[PDB]
């Protein structure tokens, strides 16, 4: 249906570079072509020994500032980065590697890790966060400046790097879940144990500036996403851009304002993995620096221990609340992307199991996936891509497995609607209407009776048929589009039960679109149900003595 | 009946509206509006169901006496008056319409359910004389001062959201609600609907409380003014231009100029049996 492309193997990291999309694959790395996915160029990264290993990729950075080329770090050869130079407008491959005491060339770990980069000051700089135990240097927290040589890195002082003592490095670990640059600041978000020795784990967000290789305004602060009390300690994805109107002035937000779209999920008895139990929350960045601008804190125990610049740390979590209302309690999300069209803010979500589907944001309440489908039966990684452009509708690359999909920001058409209300729920870019039997677009309408503002209800039983007499009884209307289209929503607000002559009292906090309960009491009458649109009949029920 | 026809006559003359007609010819299951049709016919009407049918006169509805269903919105009436003698009213929805004139409706005594979202509609106070509504919708209109709404004591479902509402005192009384729809407006203070220990449905999300201009200063301090339901000062959620909450007091430090400043507030409430989010943003423009 929409554009994929499927690897040799599985693809680990994605960039788009002036209408080029580059893959970071395990020994390969590919050069598909934005408009169809298809594979112009690639690269054998290959099969590297030393025994032989996989190289798997670990990063891409492409960098124009001297000369248009592409950064890649494998996890082979302690994790050393190459040059891929391009000829022109568009194979001539170098590589970074020169007494041991330290290894600046050796950029990544094989255990997981995250690389920014921005030239501060007439220097390329890479900002890297590496998971690691026992055996012979590579830093968990980094900022090694490339010469302009161009052949190597270099680290300036001490403070250049902040790394875990010796005695816990195996003991207690930090995956680098993802990171990004913001506000003139740089930011790493991890999962970490809570303490030192403590069995529970963490999601944890982690600031600092850089000056020459500063890492000075260094600070870790927890993050934590829970339910209305039930916590979601473990972030699994996280995206972070700009708010559509919407949703801005909920949160107190401006339309320039990044944004933290974070999934985290229910983590399983003191460990770091993960339930199939899933929350999302919204942290807006000037949100957070501003507690990182207050004065209750602890000397960073993973570096000095229980006992000039300070390496801190926060001793309570900063926490919001899921912005799905418990939407996603019982799934696990594992991949998130975040996209504006309107006042609207969408998010793109992924399934441990191969889900995309696409979901309109709001502080106000959930509403129903107007995507929701399966790419392949292999979880959705967190990796993404997200290009779109006025004039233009937008994509996102999507990575699940060996496979990457281009999946079009406008949904995928009106078709798999299956009533009234679910085709009316949609959003408006989408542009769909009911005709009568079936939920479809406009100009393509049988019977001219298209409308997007107007169902009507049917009713399809009653629980219980009769009922005795004073009895004011529970009665349970089950059928269809029970509710009202205001604003651009829908609810039971207008919604009205009549039970002959008399009303029927609705208890609302208890119904849905679907489903009508109400008390009854003080024959054989019929019921009248209207949604504030049309009526619909039931001549059944009864008010019977025993 | 004090309307009615006396001799048989085709639709297309009782009714003017182009489009009304065409609904009665349907409902009636006549053939065509120049069919003729009887009082009697007339009078055999219960309901009417014309949403969005582009109806801009109901003219000829006052020989319909036994109507008590009314569904019309999405159209582009104006003028109620031919429905101030249908005795036997009961539900009338009229959204998206332009009726601002309530006026007519002073002896529907059999009224339930009203609904005129969506209309204009500024003054309400027409609704002084239908005690007996139990249903009401007045939601995104330019309604400011809803002192009428004393009287109506025997609402369960009221609908006000969308409007410019600051003062919900009238309010207290009004015991016998149990949905209240309260979003959209310049809600203040909660501590009139202290006594609602009906309620089941609540909502209060996205105020928009604004302040009177004040001069700028270079340390500004402006005082919290929202309010729970019971008087303490909620507790604000974030605050613009990186300014401070040392209650009961929001803080600024502006080095430089700015039109305004502003906090959004978030405060989870419960009233009786309802649980709400009282939310929303407080302005403060400068001079």
């Amino acid at each position: 249906q929409l554009p994929n492309f499927t690897a040799e193997t599985p693809i680990q990291n994605v960039i788009l570079h002036e209408h080029h999309i580059f893959l970071g694959a395990t020994n390969y790395i590919y050069v598909l072509n934005e408009e169809d996915l298809q594979k112009v160029a690639e690269y054998k990264t290959g099969p590297v020994l030393e025994v032989w290993k996989d190289n798997i990729n670990m990063a891409l950075v492409v960098d124009t500032y001297y000369d248009d080329q592409l950064i890649s770090c494998g996890s082979v050869n302690r994790g050393t980065c190459q040059r891929h130079v391009f000829p022109h407008n568009h194979s001539e491959v170098h590589c970074i590697f020169s007494e041991p005491s330290q290894c600046p060339d050796c950029v990544v770990s094989a255990l997981g890790a995250k690389v920014l980069s921005s030239v501060k000051d007439r220097f390329i700089n890479f900002f890297v966060g590496n998971t690691i135990n026992s055996s012979y240097p590579l830093h968990s927290i980094s900022v090694r400046r490339l010469k302009e040589t161009k052949d190597g890195f270099m680290f300036l002082t001490d403070q250049s790097y902040i790394d875990v003592l010796p005695e816990f490095r195996d003991s207690y670990p930090i995956k680098y879940v993802h990171a990004f640059e913001s506000n003139n600041f740089i930011y790493f978000l991890t999962v970490q144990r809570e303490t030192l020795d403590a069995q529970t784990f963490h999601t944890r967000i982690i600031r600092f500036c850089s000056i020459n290789s500063g890492l000075h305004s260094y600070m870790e602060m927890p993050l934590e996403c829970i339910l209305t009390k039930e916590v979601f300690n473990i972030l699994q994805a996280a995206y972070v851009s700009k708010p559509g109107a919407q949703l801005a002035r909920q949160i107190g937000a401006s339309l320039n304002d990044d944004i933290l779209f974070a999934v985290f999920a229910q983590s399983k008895p003191d460990s770091a993995e993960p339930m199939d139990r899933s929350a999302m929350c919204a942290f807006p960045i000037k949100y957070v620096n501003d507690f990182f601008n207050k004065i209750n804190v602890r000397c960073l125990q993973h570096f000095y221990g229980p006992n000039d610049e300070y390496r801190t740390e926060f001793t309570t979590a900063l926490q919001r609340v899921d912005l799905f209302m418990g939407q996603f309690s019982e799934v696990l999300l594992t991949s998130i992307s975040t996209f504006i069209k309107g006042d609207l803010t969408i998010a793109n979500l992924g399934t441990s199991e191969g889900r995309f589907m696409q979901v309109v944001v709001s502080r106000s309440g959930p509403s129903t996936p107007h995507v929701n489908f399966l790419l392949d039966s292999h979880p959705v990684s967190p990796e993404v891509i997200v290009e779109h452009t006025l004039n233009q509708n937008g994509y996102t690359l999507v990575i699940t497995g060996k496979k990457i999909t281009k999946i079009p920001l406008n949904g995928l058409g009106c078709r798999h609607f299956q009533s009234c209300s679910q085709c009316l729920s949609a959003p408006p870019f989408v542009q769909c209407g009911w005709c009568h039997d079936k939920c479809v677009r406009s100009e393509e309408c049988l019977s001219g009776t298209w409308t997007q503002q107007i169902c009507l209800p049917a009713i399809y039983k009653v629980f219980p048929n009769s009922a005795p007499l004073e009895g004011g009884t529970r009665l349970t209307i089950c059928g269809w589009d029970f509710g009202f289209r205001r604003n651009n929503k829908f609810d039971l607000k207008k919604t009205r039960v009549l039970l002959g002559n008399e009303s029927c009292t609705l208890t609302l906090s208890e119904s849905t679109m679907n489903t009508l309960k109400c008390t009854v009491g003080p024959f054989n009458m019929s019921i009248i149900i209207s949604n504030g649109h049309g009526t619909t009949q039931y001549s059944t029920f009864s008010y019977v003595d025993p | 009946a004090m309307e009615t026809i006396t001799v048989p006559t085709p639709i297309k003359q009782i009714f003017s509206d182009d489009a009304f007609a065409e609904t009665i010819k349907d409902n009636l299951k006549k053939k065509s509006v120049t069919d003729a049709v009887t009082q009697n016919e007339l009078n055999s009407i219960d309901q009417i169901i014309a949403n969005n049918s582009d109806i801009k006169s109901v003219q000829g509805i006052q020989y319909l006496p036994n109507v008590t269903k009314l569904f019309l919105n999405g159209n582009k009436l104006t003028d109620i008056k031919p429905l101030a003698n249908l005795k036997n009213l009961g539900w009338l929805f009229l959204d998206e319409n332009k009726v601002k004139d309530l006026s007519s409706l002073k002896d529907l005594k059999k009224l339930k359910s009203l609904s005129l979202e969506h209309n204009g509609i500024s003054d309400i106070n027409g609704l002084v004389h239908l005690p007996q509504l139990e249903s009401l919708y007045l939601g995104n209109n330019k309604i400011t001062d809803i002192t009428v709404l004393s009287r109506l004591t025997k609402l369960d479902t009221l609908s006000l959201e969308d409007n410019q509402i600051s003062d919900i005192v009238p309010l207290a009384g009004l015991t016998k609600l149990q949905n209240l729809y309260l979003s959209k407006n310049h809600i203040s203070d909660l501590r009139a609907l202290a006594g609602l220990k009906n309620l089941d449905v609540l909502e209060l999300f996205s105020q928009e409380c604004l302040n009177k201009p004040i001069n700028h200063q270079s340390n500004l301090v402006v005082p919290n003014t929202v309010k729970n339901t019971d008087g303490s000062l909620v507790t604000p959620e974030i605050i613009s231009d990186d300014g401070d909450y040392e209650k009961p007091n929001v803080k600024w430090h502006l080095p430089e100029f700015t039109n305004e400043v502003s906090f959004i507030f978030y405060q989870p409430v419960t009233i009786g049996k309802a649980k709400a989010r009282f939310h929303g943003r407080v302005t403060q423009p400068l001079k």
